[PDB]
RNA sequence: GCGACCCCAGGUCAGGCGGGACUACCCGCUGAGUUUAAGCAUAUCAAUAAGCGGAGGAAAAGAAACUUACAAGGAUUCCCCUAGUAACGGCGAGCGAACCGGGAACAGCCCAGCCUUAGAAUCGGGCGGCUCCGCCGUUCGAAUUGUAGUCUGGAGAAGCGUCCUCAGCGGCGGACCGGGCCCAAGUCCCCUGGAAGGGGGCGCCAGAGAGGGUGAGAGCCCCGUUGUGCCCGGACCCUGUCGCACCACGAGGCGCUGUCUACGAGUCGGGUUGUUUGGGAAUGCAGCCCAAAUCGGGCGGUGAAUUCCGUCCAAGGCUAAAUACGGGCGAGAGACCGAUAGCGAACAAGUACCGCGAGGGAAAGAUGAAAAGGACUUUGAAAAGAGAGUCAAAGAGUGCUUGAAAUUGUCGGGAGGGAAGCGGAUGGGGGCCGGCGAUGCGCCCCGGUCGGAUGUGGAACGGUGACGAGCCGGUCCGCCGAUCG
RNA sequence: CCCGUCUUGAAACACGGACCAAGGAGUCUGACAUGUGUGCGAGUCAACGGGCGAGUAAACCCGUAAGGCGUAAGGAAGCUGAUUGGUGGGAUCCCCCUGAGGGGUGCACCGCCGACCGACCUUGAUCUUCUGUGAAGGGUUCGAGUGUGAGCAUACCUGUCG
RNA sequence: UGCAAAUCGUUCGUCUGACUUGGGUAUAGGGGCGAAAGACUAAUCGAACCGUCUAGUAGCUGGUUCCCUCCGAAGUUUCCC
RNA sequence: GAUGAGUAGGAGGGCGCGGCGGUCGCUGCAAAACCUUGGGCGCGAGCCUGGGCGGAGCGGCCGUCGGUGCAGAUCUUGGUGGUAGUAGCAAAUAUUCAAAUGAGAACUUUGAAGGCCGAAGAGGGGAAAGGUUCCAUGUGAACGGCACUUGCACAUGGGUUAGUCGAUCCUAAGGGUCGGGGGAACCCCGACAGAUAGCGCGUUUCGCGCGUACUCCGAAAGGGAAUCGGGUUAAAAUUCCU
RNA sequence: AAACGACUCUCGGCAACGGAUAUCUCGGCUCUCGCAUCGAUGAAGAACGUAGCGAAAUGCGAUACUUGGUGUGAAUUGCAGAAUUCCGUGAACCAUCGAGUCUUUGAACGCAAGUUGCGCCCGAAGCCAUUAGGCCGAGGGCACGUCUGCCUGGGCGUCACGC
């Protein structure tokens, strides 16, 4: 975010003083002089017309967070995780019933694309394809003050492509498709990764950044070789399938 | 995605800026495509609309009319053409304003300036 | 009387310098009270506001008369921490640094004094030349009451060795900055529209789907955006290379020495007074009094004496970077405001207007796509009215997108013996409502269409199992019978 | 009986209110505290800064003997510095029998009493650089201590204060 | 709620002097000036006017904006200029 | 199964407004807003919908954020009522008749009559102050507290002529200053701490002789060089003409 | 006989009053970044003028909504008129800057100021005037404090040589 604030002498360039009772009229400080339409008006006031706001808004407001890193790592995990459910990446409204299988992997080829139009026949051929055209077709003017704040066109979002090769041409080739967004598997982002704070976004992963993935991430038994001394949460749950807990033999006799 | 950083993407600066140019701008900002014609003859695809030039207006209720220009008010973003026009109330005649993005060159009034502009922009496109 | 010097005077003498303006940051001085302490005087507000001066692009500070007491750091500045800590405080209210440690940036230097005396080797002006931000020649003047050169404590002078180091010009590029020119794709078919930029269909570009304009949500109509290519001009600084002469007298570096080794005074320091500081028997500053020293002087956070120890060298000067920046010029953005909001000011706003004056200080944005801004007839003294015309629209007619409430006129309904309104229950009248309120279902006969096994083949596939075997199974298609639904 | 308000008491001969539109008042920030959510845990915290990176105010990564808080307290200070428990209730579980039963188990928390560290007092064999040490033995004294850690970061409401 | 933020009508004091009056000039805020009423100092005077410190502080007065649901008081103790 | 009061106060669950991250939609075959004895849902905050108007955008849902909800504050700004066609129009003696113009005449112009100011004027000029109000022509609207044909209003043009009238010159109370003395400085005192400006004579422009520290501002009434008749313009005159 | 009408009140349609609401925005507010450039060679500010038709705003200075160079390349425009070898030394209420103009003031500088008031000096051209001077005047000079150099001077202040 970006600080706002109201100027701080608003209201306030004035020499207004209050009459004082007796004159059969509010005590609020009034404007001095005459032979204006301002003389004798009310001022200073945040219910008084050209007065200054209750609490003018100050940039020192608190506008950021420190959350802490491991916090940061388990969400990350945690998107990362419900991208691999096909469930979770319909319910966030991904088109993938044309996808091959989740996670989409591909070739390591699609990295040295440098067209549009090259990028999309991929995208066709891998399936990927009718997210990215829903996105494109969802483009639409936002409604409200929002327009005119230089934030004027909104729609949904399609895929993302991690990359796990530094310098590829496949940014180039695929950043002008709408909807389509990039990222490199050593700097994932959550606000890509879960959209709104909702999990399940469409991912497809290239051969390279899968692979890095294990390195990166490391696993439940050794430490990760990018994150100094990181090892990935675990549930409080082993087995999240309550029917077979329930059902068992055990519990039933 | 714009990544020049002299360049701005806000709508107050382009509005501002659209509306305040100076003549020589909005000479540049009048401009109207070529014919097919012409096209494929220069290799050129808009030019900006000049004085003696025939056009061809390709939108609005003159979607069918053609005729010499006769006129190119800047102050007005508009350019006049010469049988487009109309009748008042009064009964006398006064031409219609049309933009120069809405019409086609059919024809351009050619001098050396003109020539060299022409050839300047083909040599870009190749 | 003449001459030399000294001090001073007059010059519209020849040639230079200065004053004032701006405010966000910066430097110096001066300096409150409101307020807090639930009163109030010390304190706090505050080493602040107001007042008076002085600079720059930054200023100021800056190369230890430092920090420390350690196994020691090493100009200045700034950030984090130290730390709401040591300390200060009607020890109340409150106030409150510094060192270490981690980072940003880093850079060191110039003078005075003893030291030419085989000659002031220095500098300024005039004049004349030159490859003219300067150099050369000549002549006057400054200066011995001292200009040059060496030296600055880290050293250094002098002497002896080492043979280690030191001398420019010009061309072409790179780097930095500021500009100029060109360069993708639909305006194809149908419909609604005043106008497609809206819907449907068919195509295309994309390292360009940032943004804006154009008659309504426009990637491909226009300007632009992305990425190349080419062209022009500054800065003479940094950097690579190339062409030529490359001279060590001299000066530096290194080693040695039974020789020297010059260092800032009414200044330091002390007493006292006032102020300030966390600085507390007194932190800095300033007035007055006293007033130093050179085997010495300052500091070592409790005053004093004695003996040691540690550390630096003031009273002269310069210096980029890290840092600050509501002013000036030029840019980019925003989870900000949207005409009683947002700057007072979206407009000929610091304007109109008010005050003798210092000063005070508003209201005020929106026709239409396009003026196409309403010809002409008629009534009227006229403003205008009634017709008529433009436009998609006048139910858009220049204070012209839309047009709430208070309040008012007209028509229609209704009520009314010194309030009205209101809660609850019915009724009269009005208004409104057809998901307001159904017409199907079962069993038979006739006729019309569509399909009919547990049989046999094909296509793809599933449940379980072990995304194996085996078992089981549904959908669709082709045939022999069956003659049903 | 006219609302709003102060009030023991309002319809009041108590104050505001002629009417309508728009504006109009527990906010932001700093220090704490309880509670709750989340991460890690004797640790926790990379956002002073650095490396980069949506050609980028985001996101990602980085703690060398850095630092803050916690991990030890008691004394004005010099200074010294936790010998590691017992017991009565008590949740859960395991056995015998089906009684308001008996045995074992005995977390959290509470009650009671010891022990250890330190301020103070008291005490004193042996060593010792002669002023230190500390075998044994203590106390109606004192502590925001110890007796197998519970913190750190972050979000929000509420409360005190500038 | 005036012709008027001091006026109008009748009446009244003095009227060659300590007389009345124009212009110029001097004295400015804890200051001036005052044959003295705390008078006057631009309708402002027992301390003028203008901007700022300043959103000065108030144990005191007035307001303090949606709904339903649950719980639900106190005017008593001690200390306090 | 039991149960239901609530000021101050606490808390829970919900309604509503505007953004942001997502998601699902609507809209020129008509969005927002507004209007409506249309209809319905909810205890309620509110919500859904018919019809109209409007003519370009808007909404639902999940998180999250805030300058987020009004009947009051002698609250702020703006707008509007009853009062009410009401209070009022009354000081300065006073108007009348005929005609002209004009759509319109108690209010304009001409003539006649009857009155007032009564020379310390309701007459004729100046100073300050104002600034075009002066003169001619014309006039939709506003204004001239009734009215207007009208005008100190509005619009278009015109108009101020100096050797003699003033300023200008002199100095008054006083003001502003050099030097000097103070002052952090803005500034203070003001010829008081001092080599004054210069003035006359003859000239090879040099000499001679005098020379008490302001040769500055300060009066359209103080002092002071000089003009008179006659005539003339719509508006100027001791200024224009003779 | 309390009926029709008037009045008051009330509900509805329409018309008024007023400018709320909605949608807008060449404006504001906030953050970030780059650069370092006023003045006696007369600044900022202040006044007066200037266009065919302008009062204000904007611009400009008697060369006065602009001169000149360069770039671009056919306008400006409310009206009227005039250009332009418009295949070009060339339109532009265009852009940009190197040449040039730049009225009265203002730190403001001959003295003043409620004054276009009051002084002194130099001097191009011209008139006739002739190794002589006169009239006129374009135009420009005359503040203060200081630095360097210079010219002209004063004082037994310190000396020396002569009388
Ligand atoms: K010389
Ligand atoms: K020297
Ligand atoms: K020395
Ligand atoms: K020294
Ligand atoms: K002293
Ligand atoms: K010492
Ligand atoms: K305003
Ligand atoms: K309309
Ligand atoms: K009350
Ligand atoms: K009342
Ligand atoms: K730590
Ligand atoms: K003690
Ligand atoms: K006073
Ligand atoms: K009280
Ligand atoms: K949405
Ligand atoms: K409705
Ligand atoms: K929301
Ligand atoms: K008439
Ligand atoms: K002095
Ligand atoms: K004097
Ligand atoms: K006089
Ligand atoms: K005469
Ligand atoms: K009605
Ligand atoms: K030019
Ligand atoms: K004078
Ligand atoms: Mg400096
Ligand atoms: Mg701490
Ligand atoms: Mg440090
Ligand atoms: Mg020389
Ligand atoms: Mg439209
Ligand atoms: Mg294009
Ligand atoms: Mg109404
Ligand atoms: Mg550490
Ligand atoms: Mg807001
Ligand atoms: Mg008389
Ligand atoms: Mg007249
Ligand atoms: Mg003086
Ligand atoms: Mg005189
Ligand atoms: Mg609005």
């Amino acid at each position: 975010r970006q600080p706002y604030a109201v100027s701080k002498k608003a209201g306030h360039q004035t020499s207004a003083e209050s009459w004082g009772t007796g004159r059969a009229v509010s005590r609020i400080p009034r404007v001095a002089g005459g032979g204006t339409h301002r003389a004798g008006q009310a001022a200073f006031g945040n219910m008084c017309r050209g007065g200054r706001m209750f609490a003018p808004t100050k940039i020192w407001r608190r506008w950021h967070r420190k959350i802490p890193v491991n916090q940061k790592r388990y969400a990350v995990a945690s998107a990362i995780a419900a991208s691999a459910v096909p469930s979770l990446v319909l319910a966030r409204g991904h088109r993938i019933e044309s996808v091959p299988e989740l996670p989409l992997v591909v070739s390591d080829s699609v990295e040295s694309i440098e067209k549009t139009s090259n990028a999309i026949k991929a995208l066709k051929q891998i399936g990927a394809y009718p997210d990215a055209e829903k996105a494109k077709d969802s483009h639409a003017i936002r409604p409200g003050k929002g327009k005119m704040r230089n934030r004027r066109y909104i729609s949904r979002k399609g895929p993302l492509i991690v990359y796990g090769t530094e310098g590829a041409k496949l940014v180039k080739a695929f950043r002008n498709i709408p909807g389509v967004e990039i990222c490199h598997v050593d700097r994932l982002n959550l606000l890509k990764l879960a959209p709104g704070g909702h999990l399940g976004r469409f991912i497809v992963w290239t051969k390279s950044a899968y692979e890095k993935l294990d390195g990166i991430y490391g696993s439940f038994d050794k430490a990760s070789e990018k994150k100094k001394g990181y090892v990935l949460p675990r549930p409080k749950m082993a087995n999240a399938d309550l029917a077979r807990i329930i059902n068992s033999d055990e519990v039933q006799s | 995605m714009k990544y020049n950083p002299r360049v701005s993407s806000s709508r107050r600066k382009s509005r501002k800026a659209h509306f305040t140019a100076p003549s020589s701008v909005r000479r540049v900002l009048m401009s109207a495509p070529l014919s097919s014609d012409l096209r494929t003859k220069y290799n050129v695809r808009s030019m900006p609309v000049r004085k003696d030039d025939e056009v061809q207006v390709v939108r609005g209720t003159y979607k069918g009319r053609e005729g010499k220009v006769v006129q190119v008010y800047r102050k007005k973003w508009v350019i006049h053409i010469e049988r487009i026009t109309r009748e008042k109330v009064n009964g006398s005649t006064v031409n219609v304003g049309i933009h120069p993005s809405k019409v086609v060159v059919t024809k351009l009034r050619l001098d050396k300036d003109r020539k060299s502009l022409l050839d300047r922009k083909a040599k870009g496109r190749a």
